[PDB]
């Protein structure tokens, strides 16, 4: 014990989870001695924990530490309000401290209220195909022929376009022929897995 | 119920160069939560209750039972001690109360 005070090793790392996951802050010390790493969020100041004592009620969070040089800060199944900067401090003199960020990700996930479903239509017709997702970041949606036909794209103007995919929320679907009938399949994806898909049967009598 | 802060907590308040500095937090229905005291300009922990955080030895919060006030003491008050204070309530999400300081010489 003599007057040397602690120093951070290396940054806070940020950190991108999705909903429901399990969030691990580490702060890195050297010679912490007999001072104690806190904890809070930084846009809030909310406390969470000072060493081994958790300050806040969330029942979500909880400390731990390796060693005298690695502290934790756990945020147990991750939520949308759990997103922002968490900074690690010493209560050195001065303080010093370091933040970390928390992402919160969310999978792709239909909206039922305005996603379509099997439809029966006369020849000839035009027809929206609809399928809203949500999710964080936002999802693009991608339509497909169930059995690897392309989709047959047309204009007002009398010239169709042949895609073995489209991508958008809406396909719209105009002076359809029997030869479009099928499975359509639509495919919503934010590079947070679980992707989400859809079926829907267009009819075409 | 929830705890909350006496709006009567004074929001301003001024002390005297090398003097002590007292700013008060009164809660109610503080039950199992914590009063912390926090200052703004580096978001520096100084005390939680009773606790001590900050090694800053000027600094020491009382918890004045008669009155269910969290009393923050800054002695030897300099001028770099003004600016906003934040006295905040353990509850999920924490409940917060801005106190400023003012740090001036007689007269
Ligand atoms: C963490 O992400 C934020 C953006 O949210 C960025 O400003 C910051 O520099 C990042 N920190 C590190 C250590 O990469
Ligand atoms: C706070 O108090 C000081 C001294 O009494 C005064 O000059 C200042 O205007 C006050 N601030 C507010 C926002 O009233
Ligand atoms: C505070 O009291 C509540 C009462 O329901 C309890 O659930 C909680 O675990 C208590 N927290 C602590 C840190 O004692």
């Amino acid at each position: 014990s003599r007057a040397f005070q602690p120093e951070f090793v290396e940054s806070i790392s940020n950190v991108s989870v999705a909903v429901g996951r399990d969030a691990t802050f580490t702060c890195h010390v050297r010679h912490l001695g007999g001072y104690r790493v806190g904890w809070l969020k930084a846009d809030t100041k909310a406390i969470q924990a000072i060493h081994e004592n958790v300050i806040t009620h969330n029942p979500r969070v909880t400390v731990s530490h390796l060693d005298q040089n690695t502290w934790n800060l756990h945020i147990k199944a991750v939520s949308e309000e759990d997103r922002g900067g968490y900074m690690c401090q010493l209560n050195t003199d001065p303080m010093k401290s370091q933040i970390g960020f928390l992402d919160v990700v969310i999978p792709p996930d239909f909206i039922s209220e305005d996603t379509s479903s099997d439809v029966i239509v006369p020849e000839g017709s035009s027809v929206r195909l609809t399928c809203r997702a949500r999710g964080y970041p936002e999802p693009i949606v991608t339509w497909r022929r169930e059995d690897g036909n392309e989709i047959v794209l047309k204009d007002n103007v009398g010239t169709k376009t042949l895609a073995p995919s489209f991508r958008g929320e809406v396909l719209k679907l105009s002076k359809i022929s029997r030869n479009e009938m099928g499975s359509y399949l639509c495919i919503a994806s934010n590079g947070v897995p679980p992707s989400v898909s859809k079926r829907i049967s267009l009819s075409i009598h | 119920m929830e705890p909350y802060f006496d709006p009567s907590t004074p929001r301003n308040v001024t002390a005297l160069m090398g003097k002590s500095a007292y700013l008060s937090c009164r809660v109610r229905n503080l039950a199992n939560k914590t009063v912390s005291w926090i200052r703004h300009r580096d978001i520096h922990i100084l005390t939680v209750g009773s606790y001590t955080y900050t090694s800053d030895q000027r600094f020491q919060a009382t918890h004045h039972q008669d009155t269910e006030d969290w009393t923050l003491q800054i002695k030897w008050a300099q001028k770099r001690d003004a600016g906003m204070y934040e006295c905040q309530i353990s509850t999920q999400p924490v409940r917060s109360y801005f106190v400023r300081l003012n740090v001036v010489v007689p007269h």
